[PDB]
């Protein structure tokens, strides 16, 4: 936003935003993977005791 | 004098303010095209070289 002028920097910003979220998706996907083995793990404990 | 194509001349410059408006305020241009950089923007910059 300093080198580059506004219409020029918004494809930049656009591809940055996208390449961000396709990060954070993923992130997200593996913690919910993560989460429902740890509920499985959990139930278990808890049947267990 | 400015140099042929090949051989071309090559001034390093360092140590100075950088005016840029001196240069895209002349009259004769056909191109002030500008890449990874924006003609606005020149004046606000530091350069490492």
């Amino acid at each position: 936003l300093s080198r580059l002028d506004p219409p020029e920097a918004e494809v930049q910003i656009d591809r940055l935003i996208t390449g961000r979220l396709q990060s954070l998706q993923t992130y997200v996907t593996q913690q919910l993977i993560r989460a429902a083995e740890i509920r499985a793990s959990a139930n278990l404990a808890a049947t267990k005791m | 004098r400015f140099a042929s194509v090949y051989a071309w001349n090559r001034k390093r410059i360092s140590n100075c303010v950088a005016d840029y408006s001196v240069l895209y305020n002349f009259a004769p241009f056909f191109a002030f095209k500008c890449y990874g950089v924006s003609p606005t923007k020149l004046n606000d910059l530091c350069f490492t070289n």
